[PDB]
């Protein structure tokens, strides 16, 4: 299925603070109002091409989306904390992270990891801080692999929808950037999970495209609005006039 | 320093660029001086403001504020809104000095008329001065004195409307705002041009020098020099083109000050639309504003007219005016204002017979 | 050799950077090379464990400049993807075998740098050491040792650092020296490769928890956050400007004043003006007609003993017309004045042809 | 220093030519700035790479000179147009335009040729030796207001006359110097007097 990415997929391209300006960035973004692919967590965890980076949304409760496989590579946002590990993992054909759904714990506690079976040639590993195990927030992620430098962006924003992307604006503050320097030609999504009922978590895939994209930095250096150079003539004239 | 030696191979392209820019800068001071330094002395308006009913309070300087700037001048200033070897020089005449010149020009016009622009300032009551202006547009001077209250009220209302037009709308000063924008983007484009490779490996000389030996670094540096030198040439050429455009505008403003403010202009549509009476200069950022006081005829009515009249076998022509009829009676009136009066032998002159003029009528001259 | 009266732009002033500030982020997460060379225990040559490391600050200078080694057969200015730092002990003359030998063909095979150190200090057991295993041929039987050994039979703890230049981005970057931070002084600033000139001060802007740099509309860098400490510093352009010389003309005098356009007289009779700093001219409260335009309403002139004076030019006499509603002034005489107006009409008709100018009979 | 404008034109043109010639001594990255030296030292394959550097240098400098001349010729034409206009309506006639023919009331102008320019001798009438008088818009005579047909009413202090505008030539106020319009009830400043 498909839905509309109204005004999402906007992040901070670079480590620059600019105040009360409108900056135009030829960058790898998510087109506005795009027919973003729609999967359901029925369970859908297929392998998809990681062509020119990829976006990822997650209306996540109980930490359904717990990892991703690129390359062998993983970004396993497990319960404890984010764990990015670079090795020649022997990924399973159906990789995921298992969760015991309130199995007498009255809490969805992660207890399994079928993301991979073994690691042979490890190159890198990073472990971040822990976080709350919790939907009323639209966690969104972006993943890029340019010049070997592997970049990850995300933001934690409250929302009030159920299964559709809200028509609001948010900016994904960068969280990680690693020199894994591997070849990423495909990817897959690891989610919470013999015999299961996957927790309701609308998670999307938007194949980002290289496109000019005008960003409005408020006086605080936090992006407040943005437009495109190809959404429509109105947007085009705005970007030409930088207004 | 590695580049500076390279740049010497180009000779004196840069003594030329600085000569061109310093020539432009010196001109900008000449433009302002020509337009505003039009008055020999700094005339001051008297404390008593008995100007026959005209209040110029909205165009005369207001000493309450620090700048001693007029009220309308304040509205104009509000409406109009050192990186890489680029410096902006300050104008020779400060904004306060310019506002003093306009005050002197304005004060001279109110108290002296056009006399102060042709010699010593000779005072004359403003109401009597306006009688000169009416007489100078073909309207007798009794119409001003008879309608002095109305004319004064019309002037005050017209001046009041200019405040609203400027204060309410910020797009009135497009011409002055455009000049500011053009210069601002010319510098921004010039500075942004420092971030382009021009074909070199990078736009930063430190990177070129760091990542290459002098032989192959020199060639890369030369690419940057040519591109940056070329971009600096186009900036100077554009400024020279713009400077000529502004000089033409400044030359026009200087002529308008001389002919519209320092006198009464018979040139049509030069000092406003209609019949020129007065003009009041106001100072604006990087420019000037003229308030053209103009006499516009209104409320016309049809009449039957003749070229001359037959009285006693001889044709009578009007000394200065027109022959008009009520449909039953004939009068002689001034052209620009219906003031009929008995057609007599004092306001007409006789010349020739009755059988050479086409349209002759047969009225009587008293 | 003779200059007429006026203002002349002679040279360009620019505050030379008192220092070139370089502020690399604080050297932390030190690479574990400190303990690789003298680990509590080392494996055999054939059992060389790979201590591949990534994203560590490997300080080769301290290791290279240690004076506690045996052979440095090879650094902090180069960064690499990883360092396959080996670990083992070889018997004396086997050190030369570790180079691009029994060890070179059986236990180790070097296709980086090699570090060796006297192993008799710690590894050599007293009374006969046999913990290590030696591959005699390529086969593991024993190594053999004796505390009362020479140099060619003495073990050497050797760690082989093999740098990598794979397509993956370099991650093992050596320490980079950093200057200190000095504010309110023109100094060249380079925190993370952003080199530039500017006076460094404390700014009021608040950066995003992640953002490091700051830029203006013209893409120029204006404010930076020190990588070592979270201080928001505004980088103003380093003081500079033209130097112009006021001269009343050699025909009159040889005394001159110097104007530094756009400076505070702190970076250079010193008089501060809106147009810059005046040196050699004395400020006078009187106001005269402009002689030499300094700028911003300030003019300079030569007058009486003699000297150059800077003053705020006067626009003219402060006349006040004796206006009243019933008084008129009427001239009783007149004057006939013949003034002059000079207008250029034409230039010289110059003609130029390329082939003569550009090449010339060639 | 009177003929600064004419001299400035000569100085600007000579200066521009000098820089153009001085540019012929630049290297522009070539081994030598003398074309003969390159030809007499290097074979054609290696001379072209050097001669090409000169060609771009000479060509660019020549282009800069031409564009500067075009802009400079534009302002000279604007000055010639102004000088042509002045000759037309300032020498060939009397102009009412203020300050177009010198400061004062223009009377006549005379042209004088100058090197690459013209000089106008503007003859103007400037009034002098003004005196203060009390004036009135009009005078009430017999319940009717009289206005100066061409004049202004002035008072010696006791007597009222009618001078012209800008030369004190007092005249007795008669019905020939003035015209009547209405009664003396609507004009502010009317003063009683007798009209001979
Ligand atoms: C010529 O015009 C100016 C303004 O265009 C006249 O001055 C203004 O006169 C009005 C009416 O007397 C003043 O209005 C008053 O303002 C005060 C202060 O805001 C307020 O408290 C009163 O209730 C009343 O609204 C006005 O302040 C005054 N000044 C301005 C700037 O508008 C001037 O009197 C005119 N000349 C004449 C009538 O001779
Ligand atoms: C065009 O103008 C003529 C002259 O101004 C007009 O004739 C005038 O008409 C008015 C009334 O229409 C006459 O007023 C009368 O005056 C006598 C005094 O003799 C008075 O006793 C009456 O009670 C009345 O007010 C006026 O006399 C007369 N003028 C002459 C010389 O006959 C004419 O009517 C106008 N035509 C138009 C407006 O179409
Ligand atoms: C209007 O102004 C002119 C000057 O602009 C006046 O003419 C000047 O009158 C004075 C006094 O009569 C002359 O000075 C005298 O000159 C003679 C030489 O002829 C000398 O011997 C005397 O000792 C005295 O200095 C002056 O020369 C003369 N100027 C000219 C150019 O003729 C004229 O009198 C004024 N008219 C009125 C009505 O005030
Ligand atoms: C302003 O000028 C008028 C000009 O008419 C002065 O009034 C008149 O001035 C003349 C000239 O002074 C007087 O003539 C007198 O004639 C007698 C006899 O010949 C003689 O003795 C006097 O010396 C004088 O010349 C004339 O009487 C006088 N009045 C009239 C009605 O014509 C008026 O006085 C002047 N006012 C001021 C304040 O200057
Ligand atoms: C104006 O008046 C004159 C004379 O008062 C008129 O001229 C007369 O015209 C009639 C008929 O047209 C002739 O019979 C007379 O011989 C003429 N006399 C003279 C002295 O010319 C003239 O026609 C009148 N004009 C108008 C327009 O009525
Ligand atoms: C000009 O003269 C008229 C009359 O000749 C003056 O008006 C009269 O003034 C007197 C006394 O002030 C009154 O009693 C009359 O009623 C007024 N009207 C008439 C028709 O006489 C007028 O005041 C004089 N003006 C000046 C400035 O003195
Ligand atoms: C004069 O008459 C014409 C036609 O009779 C009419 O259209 C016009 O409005 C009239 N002019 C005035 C001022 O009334
Ligand atoms: C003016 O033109 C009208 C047009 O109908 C004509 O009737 C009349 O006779 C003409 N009069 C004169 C004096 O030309
Ligand atoms: C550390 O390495 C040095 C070699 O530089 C060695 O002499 C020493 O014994 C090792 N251990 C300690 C505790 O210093
Ligand atoms: C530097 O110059 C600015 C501009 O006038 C001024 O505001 C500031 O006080 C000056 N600072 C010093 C230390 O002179
Ligand atoms: C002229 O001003 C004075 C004093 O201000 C006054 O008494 C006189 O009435 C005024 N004249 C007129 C005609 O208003």
């Amino acid at each position: 299925a498909y839905t509309n990415s109204f005004t999402r997929g906007v992040y901070y391209p670079d480590k620059v603070f600019r105040s009360s300006v409108l900056h135009s960035t030829q960058d790898l973004f998510l087109p506005f109002f795009s027919n973003v692919t729609w999967f359901h967590a029925r369970f859908d965890n297929p392998v998809l091409p990681f062509n020119d980076g990829v976006y990822f949304a997650s209306t996540e409760k109980s930490n359904i989306i717990r990892g991703w496989i690129f390359g062998s590579l993983l970004i396993v946002n497990n319960a404890t904390n984010v764990v990015i590990k670079v090795c020649e993992f022997q990924f399973c054909n159906d990789p995921f992270l298992g969760v015991y759904y309130h199995k007498n714990n009255k809490s969805w506690m992660e207890s399994e990891f079928r993301v991979y079976s073994s690691a042979n040639n490890c190159t890198f590993e990073y472990v971040s801080q822990p976080f709350l195990m919790d939907f009323k927030n639209l966690r969104e992620f972006v993943f890029k692999n340019i010049d070997g430098y592997f970049k990850i962006y995300s933001k934690h924003t409250p929302i009030n929808l159920v299964r559709d992307l809200p028509q609001g604006f948010s900016a994904l503050e960068p969280l990680v950037d690693l020199p894994i320097g591997i070849n990423i030609t495909r990817f897959q999504t690891l989610l919470a999970l013999s015999g299961w009922t996957a927790g309701a978590a609308a998670y999307y895939v938007g194949y980002l495209q290289p496109r000019t994209f005008l960003l409005k930095y408020n006086e605080n250096g936090t992006i407040t609005d943005a437009v495109d150079c190809a959404l429509d003539p109105l947007s085009e004239t705005k970007c030409t006039l930088k207004s | 320093t590695e580049c500076s030696n390279l740049l010497l191979q180009y000779g004196s392209f840069c003594t030329q660029l600085n000569r061109a820019l310093t020539g432009i800068a010196v001109e900008q001071d000449k433009n302002t001086q020509e337009v505003f330094a039009q008055v020999k002395q700094i005339y001051k308006t008297p404390p008593i403001k008995d100007f026959g009913g005209f209040n110029f309070s909205q165009i005369l300087p207001d000493p309450s504020k620090p700048s001693k700037r007029s009220f309308i001048e304040d509205l104009l200033f509000n409406k109009v809104t050192k990186f890489n070897g680029l410096t902006v020089l300050p104008p020779l005449l400060t904004d306060e000095m310019i506002a003093q010149y306009t005050s002197a020009l304005l004060a001279g016009t109110i108290t002296s008329g056009w006399t102060f622009g042709a010699g010593a300032a000779l005072q004359i009551p403003f109401a009597m001065q306006m009688a000169y202006r009416f007489n100078g547009i073909g309207v007798t001077q009794n119409v001003l004195y008879e309608n002095q209250k109305l004319i004064a009220n019309q002037f005050n209302s017209a001046i009041g409307k200019i405040q609203d037009s400027l204060s309410s709308t910020a797009s009135a000063l497009g011409k002055l705002q455009d000049v500011v924008n053009q210069n601002a983007q010319a510098l921004n484009t010039l500075v942004k041009q420092l971030s382009s490779n021009f074909g070199a490996i990078s736009s930063v000389l430190n990177d070129i020098l760091s990542r290459l030996d002098p032989p192959e670094a020199e060639v890369q540096i030369d690419r940057l020099i040519t591109g940056r030198l070329q971009s600096l040439q186009t900036y100077v050429t554009q400024q020279l083109i713009r400077a000529a455009e502004i000089r033409a505008s400044a030359n026009l403003a200087a002529t308008k000050m001389s002919e519209c403010v320092l006198g009464q202009s018979k040139r049509v549509d030069f000092c406003g639309k209609g019949y020129h009476l007065m003009s009041f200069p106001q100072s604006a950022p990087h420019g000037v504003v003229f308030l053209h006081v103009t006499y516009v005829p209104a409320q016309e009515k049809n009449f039957t007219t003749a070229p001359a009249i037959c009285h006693d076998g001889k044709a009578h022509f009007p000394r200065e005016g027109v022959f008009v009829s009520n449909g039953t009676h004939w009068f002689v009136t001034q052209r620009n204002f219906y003031e009929p009066q008995i057609i007599t032998t004092d306001n007409t002159f006789v010349s020739g017979n009755c059988d050479v003029v086409i349209g002759i009528v047969n009225n009587t001259v008293y | 050799f003779t200059v007429e009266k006026g203002i002349y732009q002679t040279s360009n002033f620019r505050v030379q950077p008192t220092e070139s500030i370089v502020r690399f982020p604080n050297i932390t997460n030190l690479c574990p090379f400190g303990e690789v060379f003298n680990a509590t225990r080392f494996a055999s040559v054939y059992a060389w464990n790979r201590k591949r490391i990534s994203n560590c600050v490997a300080d080769y200078s301290v290791l290279y400049n240690s004076a506690s080694f045996s052979t440095f057969k090879c650094l902090n200015d180069l960064c690499f993807t990883n360092v396959y730092a080996d670990s083992f002990v070889i018997r004396g003359d086997e050190v030369r075998q570790i180079a691009p030998g029994k060890i070179a063909d059986y236990n180790y095979k070097l296709p980086g740098c090699v570090i060796a150190w006297n192993s008799n200090n710690l590894d050599s057991k007293v009374g006969g050491n046999y913990n290590y295993l030696y591959r005699l041929f390529r086969p593991l039987q024993s190594y053999g040792f004796q505390p009362t050994n020479g140099v060619g039979y003495q073990p050497y703890r050797v760690v082989v650092l093999s740098f990598e230049l794979l397509h993956a981005p370099a991650t093992v970057c050596g320490p980079k020296k950093s200057t200190n931070l000095v504010k309110n002084k023109c100094v060249n600033f380079n925190f993370n490769g952003l080199t530039g000139t500017g006076v460094l001060t404390e700014s009021n802007k608040k950066f995003l928890p992640f953002q490091q740099f700051g830029r203006d509309i013209a893409d120029t860098t204006d404010a930076v956050r020190d990588p070592q400490t979270l201080e928001i510093l505004d980088i103003t352009p380093c003081s500079f400007g033209g130097v112009s010389v006021i001269t009343p003309g050699t025909n009159t005098s040889n005394q001159v004043a110097v104007l530094y356009q756009g400076v505070n007289c702190t970076e250079v009779n010193v008089f501060q003006t809106r147009a810059g700093c005046l040196i050699g001219a004395e400020h006078v409260n009187n106001s005269y007609e402009c002689d030499i335009p300094i700028g911003a309403g300030i003019c300079a002139s030569y007058q009486t003993s003699q000297s150059i004076i800077a003053y705020t030019m006067s626009l003219g006499a402060e006349n006040s017309v004796a206006y009243s509603n019933n008084s008129i002034a009427i001239p009783t005489n007149f004057t006939i004045s013949v003034t002059t107006e000079i207008l250029p009409v034409s230039m010289t008709k110059t003609s130029v042809d390329c082939t003569m100018y550009i090449c010339g009979d060639s």
